[PDB]
């Protein structure tokens, strides 16, 4: 296993840990979930180039517009949680509560 | 919204489900995740309101990010052996991060945190979804890579899994967050014998989705969300109540109700394998569910709440809209001890 | 009168009716472990003349 | 003992070919009087919820619940015994494959075998 | 301070009823004096008639499944064996040593 | 064996499709003709058992046991038909429904050949008598009874169903026949102890032994005069039953086992015979007469001796008897005075002279006066645990001669004195309630003719 | 009567049971609803798996 | 992961005291910084300064614990001459639990610490005596 | 007359138990077979019991791959 | 869980992208062909454990 695919697996991990951390901003939630996506496309298609896995050259185009869709998704909802408060703060959604 | 694009966005989830059950390949297990993900949203937010769209977004962002370590875990697999079936993981942790994600998905802890807060969020029939429809698919996984899990680290968040729902259904007021710590304490009670026996797993998974029906529909017939507003409910449908107090000592376990069969083979299952202390604290552990229903069941039928004026032209009315299965529902979830050597047909 | 007590008086009859049941259904259970009748080793005898099995 | 893997399995089938070897069970059966008896217990409950004569408000009603209820248990019964007459067949041919592993064990007479006594006191 | 000082609307707590007041000969069984009578009746028929007394002469009469005088007479005539041939009663032993196999020390 | 369950099942149909002021005519005419049915199980043999199919066993220990549960629901109906005079006719058939259930559960509790099968069952009357004791109760306390009464059992027999299923792993069957004849002694092991402690406790918690006695008086004060009636008659002895099938198993670990259990018992019938003398309460000092007995029977089980089985069966058996009879009293006066207090009501003799006959005889044999089947279980335990120990004796002496005492002290309370002068609702007592008394009465001093009848499987 | 049956006998098994489930379900259910400490959680148990069962 | 585990078994029960003591306040601190993690993660109490103190109470009370348990089981095995005792682990544990109650400042609390650490420390002994399976490998 | 008309004789009562525990003991011995069967195929594999799917090799293309060395 | 419709139905909806050596097009042969041909063939019906070993 080089190292190029190690690097990667850390920037998905960095992009995670980040989505994790929560400092405000849902956007930089959905920041953090298309980095993320982003690291998976990249080794995804490095990983199949590489073994000259010809059929799996669909899968990483697939991905891609699965996840951009998701994306689209994503952001309708926060405009509506920002249509309630007027700012996409993580903090005001407070009202549910364990 | 329109009963058209409704019927559509029920479809599209259960369409979902099949292609995850239905497919041998790993993108087509994410694709139907996917699908399932996004028919899933609307329906969440039937109702509008700040509740339903915060509940929504929640169970979304939380979705997307295991959707996400499903896709590493199987691009992990790809890595160290260029295979896509639905088989044995073939590698380490690659398979640590597939059990996270199908555990996020599912809601078992410590990925439980967002399940009641869904829950409460939305209405009683999104919850009901929710709460049954949305277990088939992950679990289907986790039977097919059964052999594959790390016994520890599986039976190590089933046993949170249970504490947690235990501990955390104890402090309940609202119906909802009740229904979501007993679903997180059946999951757990589920994912502790999937590294011995699948067919338990789908066993206790019938059960459940059994009695979770008969409850929301029962809960759907008397509208009350509260313990208060469901103590209301026997000023009008004292068989309602009854019926409810029924299933509630059903889902705690006790013999010789339904309930009481999965918790017993898992255990026998459990037992076959040299495995004691586990069993025996998670029977300890559900001691506490049964405290909580048991208080749910004295604040609904045991006892006669005080009720309100108003309520008198309530009982000059009848429910217009009636649920044809809720009877099957009671039944199955209630009487069906019996017949506990079918689970041999492998359901 | 006839026809009419009846459509009062007509749960008495049930527990008796159970109870002739449970008998026969006693008596149908009793004749699935017969596979050791005239065999056990303190009761072989040889049939009677006009015997068929030892006891029903 | 999973047998989903099974060689020569048909993927979706409920009941093999191979089942209709077994006595089917009999209309008699008490499963199947417990399966109608939960179908009417399914009626008696549909009649008081909707607030109706629980004894006799639908006739047609309770019978066609207690005939699906008969109809489904009967099938059921028929694949629960199949799967157990699998699992006993694959038991009794891997005791006979392996004979290594299930050896005829010596008869021994408690005359001769020599068990500890505890007394009662 | 408006408040009327009741909690909610009550019915007051009724007053214990009497069986005897609206009808001497009440035998503490129902209101009704005809089902009164009659439960009184089956009650007394079926306890102290049928079963007290149909059931003690029952067990009674139960023939000996526990086997006493079958035991009694064996050992009378097993006595009566005995003592004849001159063998001491019954023996210490309850199975004979010779088809007991012991297995050997030899420490 | 069917002969008496189908008959058991049939009454629930009956009730319900019952005129609606036939109920209590129809259901102890037909409890009574069930009762006579189950009289045919007492001619058992010196041999094995009444086997009579792979699911159900008669023995001369689960006969007695099975003609009291069948004879106390007559006895129940009865004593019931008079609070629940101003309820819905839905709910009394409600009522009858669940007392119809109990019989049903505990009857196929006695026989149950399948350990797995007796679990099922014994765990099954639990919620019938929840359900009678948290909703036909008067005081505010019941829900919390109900709660003690569910977790200490459930607690107790949780380690139970997991001994029970690892039991059948390893042996292999979990049939009483098989592990009769296949018995094999337990080494001396910390897992053997564990499973020793755990087939144990669960029958333990249910006698009740001395240090889990709690739920035991919070179950029989708020509970109705039937759920009292069934808890201390029979409820109580399904222990008892446990624990004698379940001992086999557990030699020869049970003489070192044993003394943690046996010491408890032994002074706990003194701590509760001794708290008897202090009570302002008719119902608590009954229930903790009943623990006393039940710690009795506890030492008995533990001795595990011929004489020793022999007495605890008979000592079930009677104490099963008056303990329902003394409830039943109690709750005749209750029904008058609404207070439940020993000190209030007094000089009942002198108004009630016939019912203050009842209270005599039954703190007669209470007091296991001779020869009485209370004194004939009495005496074969004390007999039995002095053999085991010459020292046990002076406990025993002690425990009588405290029993008396607040038997009497029982007695003289509320018959003997002066009468309160500002009761006057104290009205002629009824043909029912005296019927009662003589329904419960007369079987003690029938049965001390026949003792072998209720002296178990070792006579 | 007092000091054994009604105090400490009550102590030992019914109200120790009792104040403990009571701590802990406090404990569990007291969250704010604030996805950021989940997740932060969420975090910590991912890396703690990740050291501790391979 | 498991190598503290590794160092706290390999050695004997009745010698090196010194060593056990050590592996028992290295496991405690390990256990009471994921413990001060975990309640970090969940409840921020004021800041930076109020939350590394919190971690570092929790931590030196668990080492301390810790500490205490393998001392005083160690040293009670090597006094009784008497090795795979749970006895020995039963009061070494309770001396940990009673070292708790004067931490915690608190009668009550250090008898329930000694009941339920010296019940739980004689129960992972007769568990590694008699080879019981907390977590059982699926075998059939 | 008890005896004549409620009752049986011992032989019935004493094969009825002979019956039942023979089919008892059968009963456990198989028991015991099973879970054995169990332990022995899940570890080896060789059993039909605890099969765990494989590639198949129909999916394999067998031609000529444009490269001679495959 | 697995519905096996594929082989009831002879559908063959996803097992052309499974493996590397399956009807590439163009006769493409992947990196690895020989190496993955030699051990599914070598697995083929073995079974899973038996295979693994
Ligand atoms: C062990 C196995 C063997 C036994 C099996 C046990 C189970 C069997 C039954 C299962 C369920 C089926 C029936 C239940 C439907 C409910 C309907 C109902 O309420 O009854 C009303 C109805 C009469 O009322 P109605 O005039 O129609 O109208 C009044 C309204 O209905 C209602 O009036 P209302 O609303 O004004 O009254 C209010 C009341 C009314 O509310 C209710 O009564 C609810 C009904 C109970 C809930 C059922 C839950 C599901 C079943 C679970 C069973 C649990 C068993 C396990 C053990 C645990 C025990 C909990 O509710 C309350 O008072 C609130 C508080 C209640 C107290 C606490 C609640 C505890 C209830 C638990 C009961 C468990 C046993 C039930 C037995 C049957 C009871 C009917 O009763 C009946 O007439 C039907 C009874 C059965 C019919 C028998 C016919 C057969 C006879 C002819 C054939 C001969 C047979 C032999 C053939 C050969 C012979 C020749
Ligand atoms: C002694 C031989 C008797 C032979 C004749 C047959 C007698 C049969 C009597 C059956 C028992 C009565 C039914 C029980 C409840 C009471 C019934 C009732 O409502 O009475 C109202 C009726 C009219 O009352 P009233 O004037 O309208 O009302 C006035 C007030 O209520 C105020 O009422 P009171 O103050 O007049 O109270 C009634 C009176 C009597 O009422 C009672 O207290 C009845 C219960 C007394 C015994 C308490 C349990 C102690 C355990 C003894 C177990 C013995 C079982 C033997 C088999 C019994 C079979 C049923 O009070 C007493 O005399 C207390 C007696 C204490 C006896 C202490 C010694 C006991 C052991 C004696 C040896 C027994 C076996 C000897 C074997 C060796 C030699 C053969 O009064 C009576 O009938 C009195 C009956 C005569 C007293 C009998 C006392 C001895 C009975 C022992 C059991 C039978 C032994 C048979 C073999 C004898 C040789
Ligand atoms: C909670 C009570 C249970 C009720 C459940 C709902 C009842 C209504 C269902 C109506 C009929 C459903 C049958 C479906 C028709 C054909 C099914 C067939 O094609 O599928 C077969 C399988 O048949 C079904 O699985 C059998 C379902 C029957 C469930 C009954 C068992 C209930 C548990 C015991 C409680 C008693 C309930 C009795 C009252 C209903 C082939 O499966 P296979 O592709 O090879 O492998 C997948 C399954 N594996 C992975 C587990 C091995
Ligand atoms: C009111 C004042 C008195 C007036 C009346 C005066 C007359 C007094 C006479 C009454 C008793 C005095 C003693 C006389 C005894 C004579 C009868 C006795 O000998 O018979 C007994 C018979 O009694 C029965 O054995 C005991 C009664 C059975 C008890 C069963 C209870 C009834 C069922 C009701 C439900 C059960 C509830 C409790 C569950 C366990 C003992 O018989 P036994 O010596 O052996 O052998 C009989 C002959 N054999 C050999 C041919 C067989
Ligand atoms: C609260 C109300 C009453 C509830 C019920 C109470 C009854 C249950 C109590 C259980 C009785 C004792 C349990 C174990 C007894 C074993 C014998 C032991 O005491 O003697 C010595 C044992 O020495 C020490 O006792 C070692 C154990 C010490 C740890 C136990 C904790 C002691 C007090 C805890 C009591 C708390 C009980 C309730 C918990 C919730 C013998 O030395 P040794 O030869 O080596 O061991 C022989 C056993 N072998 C053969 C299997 C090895
Ligand atoms: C002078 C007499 C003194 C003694 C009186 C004894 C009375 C005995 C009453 C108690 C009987 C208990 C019931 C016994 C049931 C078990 C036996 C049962 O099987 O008998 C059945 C018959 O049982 C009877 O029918 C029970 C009668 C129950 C009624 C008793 C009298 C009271 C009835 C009251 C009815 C209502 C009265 C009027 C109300 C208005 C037929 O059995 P069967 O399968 O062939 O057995 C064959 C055995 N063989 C092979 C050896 C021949
Ligand atoms: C008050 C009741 C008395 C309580 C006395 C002790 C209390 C402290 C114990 C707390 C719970 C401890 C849980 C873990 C115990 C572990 C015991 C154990 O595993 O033994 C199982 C043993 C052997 O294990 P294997 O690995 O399979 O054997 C192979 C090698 N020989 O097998 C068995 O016997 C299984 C039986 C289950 C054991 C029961 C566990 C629970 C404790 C026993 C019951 C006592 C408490 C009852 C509560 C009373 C409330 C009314
Ligand atoms: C591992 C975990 C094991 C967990 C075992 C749980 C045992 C079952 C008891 C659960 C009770 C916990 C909840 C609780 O008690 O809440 C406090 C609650 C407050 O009442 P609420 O109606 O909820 O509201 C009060 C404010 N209005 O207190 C009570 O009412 C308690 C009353 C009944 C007490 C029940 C006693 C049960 C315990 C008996 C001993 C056996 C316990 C089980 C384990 C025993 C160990 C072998």
């Amino acid at each position: 296993m080089p190292l190029v695919y190690m690097n990667i697996i850390m920037a998905f991990a960095i992009a995670l840990a980040g989505l994790l951390m929560y400092r405000s901003h849902l956007m930089s939630s959905l920041l953090c979930l298309e980095g993320m996506m982003l690291s998976l496309f990249i080794m995804s298609t490095l990983i199949i180039l590489n073994t000259h896995f010809t059929l799996a050259n669909m899968m990483p185009i697939i991905l891609l517009v699965f996840a951009a869709c998701e994306a689209a998704l994503g952001l309708s909802l926060l405009v509506m949680v920002s249509n309630t408060y007027g700012t996409d703060y993580v903090q005001n959604l407070n009202l549910l509560q364990c | 919204m329109n009963p058209i694009i409704y019927t559509t966005l029920i479809m599209t989830v259960m369409s979902g489900t099949m292609l995850v059950m239905i497919s041998s390949h790993w993108l087509l297990i994410w694709i139907g995740f996917e699908m399932n993900l996004l028919a899933m949203i609307p329906v969440l937010m039937k109702n509008f309101n700040p509740r339903a769209t915060e509940a929504a977004t929640k169970y979304f962002l939380t979705q997307a990010t295991a959707s996400m370590m499903l896709m590493m875990a199987i691009i992990i697999n790809l890595l160290y052996s260029g295979q896509w079936t639905i088989t044995k993981m073939f590698n380490p942790v690659a398979m640590t991060m597939m059990t996270m994600a199908l555990a996020m998905k599912l809601g078992l802890s410590p990925f439980h945190f967002w399940v009641p807060e869904v829950t409460q969020g939305i209405s009683l029939q999104a919850g009901l979804l929710l709460l049954t429809w949305q277990k088939l698919a992950p679990l289907s996984v986790l039977c097919q890579i059964s052999q594959s899990i790390n016994p520890n680290l599986m039976l190590t968040m089933a046993m949170l899994s249970i504490l947690i729902g235990g501990w955390g259904g104890l402090n309940q007021t609202q119906l909802r967050k009740i229904m979501a710590y007993s679903s997180i304490a059946h999951m757990g009670w589920m994912t502790a014998v999937l590294p011995y026996n699948t067919t338990m797993t789908i066993l206790n998974l019938l059960i459940y989705i059994t009695m979770t029906l008969a409850m929301f529909m029962l809960l759907i017939h008397s509208s009350a969300t509260t313990t208060l507003s469901l103590s209301h409910t026997w000023n009008k449908m004292p068989v309602i109540t009854s019926l409810m107090m029924v299933t509630l000592l059903s889902m705690g376990g006790l013999p010789p109700l339904s309930g009481f069969m999965p918790k017993w083979m898992i255990i026998q299952e459990m037992t076959k394998n040299e495995s004691i202390i586990m069993p025996t604290l998670m029977a300890m552990t559900a001691l506490l569910n049964l405290y909580f229903y048991m208080r749910l069941a004295y604040s609904s039928s045991l006892t006669m709440f005080p009720s309100t004026n108003n309520m008198k032209m309530k009982w000059q009315f009848e429910h217009t809209k009636q649920m044809k299965l809720l009877p099957t529902m009671i039944v199955l979830s209630t009487l069906v001890l019996p017949m506990t050597p079918a689970l041999s047909s492998l359901n | 009168n006839v026809l009419q007590i009846v459509r009062d008086h007509w749960v008495h009859i049930l527990v008796p009716v159970g109870f002739v049941f449970g008998c026969y259904l006693d008596r149908r259970s009793d004749e699935k472990l017969t596979a050791f009748r005239n065999k056990s080793l303190l009761f072989k005898r040889e049939l009677r003349p006009n015997e068929e099995v030892t006891w029903k | 003992t999973m047998m989903s893997g099974r060689p020569g399995r048909v993927p979706l089938q409920f009941l093999p070919n191979e089942a209709r070897s077994l006595p089917p069970p009999k209309l008699t059966d008490p499963r199947l009087v417990y399966m109608g008896f939960l179908g009417y217990c399914s009626g008696l409950i549909d009649n008081a919820i909707r607030r109706r004569p629980v004894v006799s408000a639908g006739l047609h009603r309770q019978l066609l619940y207690v005939t699906s209820f008969v109809f489904f248990g009967y099938y059921l019964l028929k694949r629960q015994d199949y799967m157990y007459a699998l699992r006993d067949h694959d038991m009794f041919a891997y005791v006979k494959s392996h004979p290594e592993d299930f050896p005829e064990k010596d008869k021994k007479t408690y005359g001769e075998i020599l068990e500890e006594f505890h007394p009662v006191r | 301070p408006p408040e009327p000082t009741i909690r909610l609307q009550e019915d007051p707590d009724p007053e214990d009823e009497n069986l005897y007041e609206k009808n001497p000969d009440s035998h503490g069984y129902d209101k009704d004096p005809i089902v009164d009578l009659w439960n009184m009746r089956v009650v007394f028929f079926f306890g102290f008639s049928i079963v007290l007394v149909l059931g003690s002469t029952f067990v009674a009469y139960l023939p000996d499944y526990r086997m006493q005088e079958w035991a009694r007479r064996e050992a009378e005539r097993l006595v009566k064996y005995r003592e004849a041939n001159g063998l001491p009663l019954m023996e210490s032993n309850c199975f004979d040593p010779n088809k007991i196999q012991l297995p050997e020390d030899e420490d | 064996m069917l002969k008496i369950i189908i008959p058991t099942t049939m009454l629930l149909p009956m009730t319900w499709m019952s005129k609606h002021n036939m109920i209590w005519i129809n259901a102890t005419v037909h409890s009574l003709l069930i009762s006579l049915i189950s009289l045919s199980l007492l001619n058992q043999l010196g041999e094995n058992s009444l086997n009579f199919s792979l699911t159900f066993f008669s023995d001369s220990l689960s006969a007695p046991l099975l003609v009291l549960t069948t004879w106390l629901l007559p006895l129940m109906l009865m004593a019931s038909q008079s609070h629940l005079s101003k309820e819905t006719t839905t709910r009394k058939k409600l009522y009858i429904t669940m007392l119809i259930l109990l019989q049903l559960f505990l009857i196929m509790t006695f026989t149950a050949t399948e350990l797995i099968l007796f679990y099922i069952l014994f765990e099954a009357t639990l919620v019938p008598t929840l359900i009678i004791i948290t909703r036909w109760g008067n005081q505010t306390e019941r829900l919390n009874a109900g709660l003690y009464f569910l977790f200490y059992t459930l607690a107790g027999s949780l380690p139970l169903l997991v001994a029970l299923v690892y039991i059948q792993n390893t042996t292999g069957s979990l049939n009483f026949l098989i592990i009769h004849y296949w018995s094999h002694p337990l080494s001396n092991s910390w897992s053997n102890i564990f499973m020793w402690l755990a087939c144990i406790m669960a029958f333990m918690v249910k006698m009740p032994l001395y240090g889990l006695h709690l739920w035991l008086p919070k179950a029989h004060v708020e509970a109705p005069i039937a759920g009292s009636m069934v808890l201390a008659a029979v409820l109580l002895k399904l222990g008892g039953y446990g624990m004698m099938r379940i001992t086999t198993i557990l030699n020869p670990l049970t003489n070192y086992m044993a003394y943690p259990f046996l010491m408890l018992s032994m002074w706990g019938m003194i701590m509760t015979s001794s708290i008897c003398l202090r009570q302002t309460d008719l119902k608590s000092l009954i229930a903790y007469s009943s623990v006393s007995h039940m710690a009795l029977v506890i030492v008995a089980i533990m001795i595990q001796t011929p004489w020793s089985f022999m007495g605890a069966t008979a000592l079930m058996i009677a104490h099963g008897l008056t303990s329902s009879m003394l409830f039943c009293l109690a709750n005749t006066n209750y029904e008058r005075v609404h207070s439940r207090t020993m000190i209030l009501a007094r000089g009942l003799q002198t108004l009630l002279p016939l019912m203050a006959t009842w209270w005599l005889v039954a703190s007669l044999t209470n007091l296991a006066l001779p020869p009485s089947i209370n004194l004939i279980g009495e005496l074969f335990i004390i007999t039995a645990s002095f053999s085991w120990s010459n020292i046990t004796i002076i406990l025993m002496g002690m425990n009588m001669m405290i029993t008396a005492l607040y038997s009497l002290y029982m007695l003289i309370t509320t018959q003997r004195g002066k009468y309160t002068h500002h009761i006057n609702n104290i009205k002629p007592s009824f043909t029912r309630e005296n019927a009662l008394m003589a329904l419960h009465i007369l079987p003690l001093l029938l049965l001390t003719l026949n003792p072998k009848m209720i002296l178990g499987p070792l006579y | 009567s007092s000091l054994l049956d009604l105090i400490w006998l009550e102590t030992i098994l019914p109200k120790t049971t009792s104040f403990i489930q009571m701590k802990m379900s406090i404990m569990v259910s007291n969250q704010k609803g604030l996805i950021k400490l989940y997740f932060l959680s969420f975090l910590i148990t991912i890396m703690i798996s990740m050291t501790l069962f391979n | 992961a498991k190598t503290l585990l590794h160092k706290y078994s390999d050695i004997p029960e009745g010698t090196e005291c010194h060593r056990k003591a050590y592996a028992s306040t290295s496991i405690g601190g390990a256990t009471g910084l994921i413990v001060s993690a975990y309640s970090i993660a969940l409840k921020p109490p004021a800041s930076f300064l109020e939350g590394v103190a919190r971690t570092g109470r929790y931590t030196f009370t668990s080492a301390a614990i810790g500490a205490i348990f393998g001392l005083t089981s160690c040293i009670s095995a090597q006094v009784r001459e008497k090795p795979d005792d749970p006895l020995n682990y039963f009061i070494g544990g309770c001396a940990g639990g009673l070292t708790l109650g004067a931490r915690t400042r608190s009668y009550g609390i250090g008898a329930a610490a000694c009941a339920y650490m010296g019940l739980t420390a004689a129960l992972v002994k007769m568990g590694q005596l008699e080879g019981w399976q907390v977590f059982a490998e699926p075998k059939v | 007359w008890i005896a004549r008309t409620f009752y049986d004789g011992p032989e019935k009562n004493y094969e009825k138990t002979m019956a039942i525990l023979q089919i008892e003991a059968e009963k456990a011995e198989l028991r015991l077979k099973e879970l054995e069967v169990r332990r022995l195929m899940r570890a080896r594999g060789d059993g039909p019991w605890y099969q765990y799917p494989t590639i198949d090799k129909a999916l394999i293309d067998h031609s000529p791959k444009t490269t001679p060395d495959n | 869980p697995f519905f096996d419709v594929q082989k009831r139905l002879g559908l063959d909806l996803d097992r052309w992208m499974t493996i590397q050596s399956a009807e590439q097009p163009h006769k493409i042969p992947g990196r690895c062909h020989a190496f993955e041909k030699e051990w599914i063939e070598c697995a083929h019906g073995i079974g899973g454990i038996r295979a693994e070993k």
